[PDB]
RNA sequence: CCAAGUCUGGGCUAAGUGGUAAAGGAUGUGGCGCCGCGAAGACAGCCAGGAGGUUGGCUUAGAAGCAGCCAUCCUUUAAAG
RNA sequence: CUCGAUGUCGGCUCGUCGCAUCCUGGGGCUGAAGAAGGUCCCAAGGGUUGGGCUGUUCGCCCAUUAAAGCGGCACGCGAGC
């Protein structure tokens, strides 16, 4: 899942994963493929 | 927006500071770069804190839709007498003291706030008063 | 409690100097006499901050004059609040100018009651007694509802009794967020 | 103080080359990479990583080589396995000797060639899994078989690592 | 599939398969409906109209119930004390109130299976869960 | 490229920012104030228990935390949801 | 700027970059079982029909199709109709 802009975790356990200025979060939960990079 | 009755056709242009401050029940939005802005985009706001809180906890206030604005015609070619008042709003430029009393007794009325604004119109922070204010 | 540390030239431009090293300019005043000495901010602050000390004086050590003072005028700069000038009173005896601490118990009934929230004008006084008045001067009151506030009459004036302000106004009330 | 420890045993052939660590111990002297300031040292028993300074970029470094070549050896002492389980009434698991097989996208012909630590371990064929030399290198074929035929969490016939947990996706109605 | 351990029933004594907690509750959970319900009968059936909880299964001891262990809180407060269903909503209506004695004294009279039982732990937690239903205290 | 230090001195980024833009969004990077804590020996790592009226309000088919509108306590130490 | 002058619609004929990609693939996602859908990020390579009526580019209708995309260059084109 992608946003330019937003991604603020929420699978709770979600994660701020730096990959390449690439703001992504990373977790357990399909839902959050927090892209906003 | 509000300012019913007023008095007359239009301000202007123009503005650099001010005199908003204070505090007055500590749930605060110090706005802070900004210059006029929509009584209604304000009721934005307003209604935010207003729904955020638990639906009752009565906020307050600040400054005020005091201003007229025209687009003047409605897109035509340019020489009417500025004719027209369309926009209503209020005025704040240096930081002001954007005063929003609640009683939510949390960082939750910070919350409402906080994004009433992030949102707004403009660059903004919150806070509570810490030098006090002495009045007559 | 508190102290500081002198000053020279002011009026503005050294102080702005200050500013900049970290101290703030300060005037130091008494009944008739003054003079002043200059606020290095950090600490400055921190007792500033005591707030309770911004009400109710406290002892400040500058040259070894421990003296007694309060804040009488400031002016804290708007464009991120802290200050442009921190001003204070040494006093003798006779205090009659005091905005001291208030507290009350509003004796919960409003937004446990009818939800209610209670809105407090004063939170705190300025009246008289000498160089005499702690960090409470104090009242309370259940009734929080219907259209419900108490004031300046009602008060309430313990020990050093003595209302310097007015013959009521109220104190504070209870606000309907939602009706009651 | 505690981000570069580790014991050296087994007469290890751990020994500082020209520009990487060669730890020899099985078959494989196995480099384990080595930058200009990181340095380390390796007496009677004791294995060191040094800190020639104490950035984020050095201590990450140290941490690195460290654990790293902490692997180069500990390895070069046995060799490296792989614990993958096969699991899918969708499959079939036999070695044919140096060569994948294995299928449940129903046609068969899955030829590999272990590359190299990696040897095929076929006794099931439901356990079945590999064996390798070098800690990753052996994970990432791992990986490569898994993931080629694997993923299924709502309806599983796969190849599961350990077999975690994974996933139950309901399905029609219910 | 067939989770097999006690589920817990809050029922109606004198009664026998209360639609909620007992109809398809048991039977699915892992007890049932009329059996359990009945051996219930033989013994709830003399203590039910003030509230009858008991966790059931074919349990330990083996047989058929588990424990019947005194009348939730605020269920059996309310049960001794008068008005009905919930106060519609506690706190803020301060509709029920009960009276400090009396409080102390139901509690006692039912208190034995009281967390560790005593005379504060009976009357508080009578103020306590009153409250919580709308039994404040008064 | 074309005249003149690929000066010296102390810094910060490293995206090529050099070589153009906001609201805004962040375990970037570097810099300074308030808290809890290693000997009421910490936190991430990790053992085991995750308590007894709690499983009280409308819906009550269900809030009987994890449908939703009200409360915001009682017993009792893992300590207290 | 242009008038001692720059020929403006539409349509031909021949086009040429763009991607906010219609069709093509690569994709993480689903309220994904399959299938087929819908949701975004990557990628312009190639592809991107015929009629009808209307001077209309637009558009509605006929029949297909993988699709039958939006739009840059005086809304490209008279020293070429």
């Amino acid at each position: 899942m992608k946003v330019r802009a937003s991604v603020k975790r929420i699978c709770d356990k979600c994660k701020v994963i730096r990959r390449h200025g690439r703001v992504y979060v990373i977790c357990e939960n399909p839902k959050h493929k927090q892209r906003q990079g | 927006r509000m300012k019913y009755r007023k008095q007359q056709r239009g301000r202007l242009k123009g503005a650099t500071k001010g005199g908003d401050y204070v505090a007055f029940g500590d749930y605060g939005l110090v706005a802070l770069e900004p210059a006029w802005i929509t009584a209604q985009q304000i009721e934005a706001a307003r209604v935010a804190m207003v729904r955020h809180f638990r639906r009752g906890g009565k906020i307050f206030i600040r400054i005020f839709p005091d201003k007229p604005y025209t687009k003047k015609p409605l897109e035509v070619r340019m020489g009417k007498g500025k004719g027209n008042v369309e926009g209503y709003v209020a005025v704040v430029k240096p930081g002001r003291v954007m005063f929003e009393v609640a009683g939510v007794t949390e960082e939750q009325a910070m919350e409402a706030l906080r994004i009433a604004g992030h949102k707004l119109p403009i660059k903004t922070k919150i806070v509570r008063r810490d030098a006090y204010d002495e009045a007559q | 409690m508190e102290y500081r540390l002198k000053a020279y030239y002011r009026e503005g431009e050294k102080p702005s100097a200050l500013r900049r090293a970290g101290k703030l300019p300060g005037v130091m005043y008494n009944r008739h006499l003054n003079r002043k000495v200059y606020v290095d901010l950090v600490e400055f602050d921190k007792v500033f901050r005591q707030a309770s000390i911004h009400h109710v004086i406290v002892l400040e050590l500058p040259d070894g004059q421990s003296l007694p003072t309060l804040v009488r005028q400031v002016n804290l700069d708007k464009r991120r609040r802290r200050p442009e000038h921190v001003d204070f009173f040494v006093l003798s005896d006779e205090p009659v100018e005091m905005y001291v601490p208030l507290r009350f118990v509003g004796t919960p009934a409003g937004v446990r009651a009818g939800g209610v929230l209670q809105e407090i004008h004063r939170d705190i006084l300025v009246k008289v007694s000498p160089r005499n008045i702690p960090e409470f001067i104090e009242v309370d009151v259940s009734g929080l509802e219907i259209g419900d506030s108490l004031h300046a009459s009602d008060l309430k004036l313990p020990p050093g009794v003595e209302l310097a302000v007015s013959p009521e106004e109220t104190i504070a009330a209870v606000v309907p967020p939602e009706d009651v | 103080i505690g981000r570069l420890p580790i014991p050296v045993p087994k007469g290890v052939s751990v020994e500082v080359a020209p520009g990487r660590v060669k730890v020899k111990g099985p078959k494989g002297e196995l480099e384990v990479p080595v930058s200009p300031e990181m340095r380390v040292v390796v007496e009677e028993g004791v294995v060191r990583v040094e800190r020639p300074s104490d950035e984020r970029r050095h201590k990450s470094l140290h941490g690195l080589t460290r654990t790293l070549i902490a692997n180069a050896v500990k390895g070069v002492s046995e060799g490296y396995s792989k614990e993958l389980l096969i699991k899918g009434i969708g499959y079939r698991a036999r070695l044919v000797g140096r060569a994948l097989e294995l299928t449940v996208g129903f046609s068969h012909p899955v030829v590999v060639e272990p590359p190299e630590g990696i040897t095929f371990e076929v006794p099931e064929p439901t356990r079945v899994r590999v064996s390798g030399i070098d800690k990753q290198k052996v994970g990432q074929v791992a990986a490569n078989i898994r993931a080629i035929r694997k993923p299924s969490a709502y309806h599983e016939k796969g190849i599961y690592y350990a077999g975690e947990p994974v996933r139950l996706k309901p399905g029609k109605a219910g | 599939k067939k989770v097999v351990a006690v589920v817990k029933l809050q029922l109606p004594a004198g009664k026998a398969t209360p639609a909620p907690p007992v109809g398809p509750a048991l039977g699915q959970h892992g007890a049932n409906i009329m059996e359990f319900v009945k051996a219930f009968n033989a013994a709830t059936a003399n203590m039910g109209d003030a509230i009858v909880p008991v966790e059931i299964t074919i349990y330990a001891d083996r047989s058929f119930t588990f424990v019947t262990k005194t009348p939730p809180a605020s269920y059996l407060i309310r049960k001794a004390a008068g008005l009905e269903k919930g106060a519609h909503k506690p706190g803020r209506e301060k509709v029920g109130r009960i009276t400090w004695e009396q409080v102390l004294e139901i509690a006692k009279q039912k208190m034995p299976d009281l967390n560790t039982t005593d005379l504060e732990a009976a009357a508080r937690m009578i103020a306590g869960s009153a409250r919580s239903m709308g039994v404040e205290v008064v």
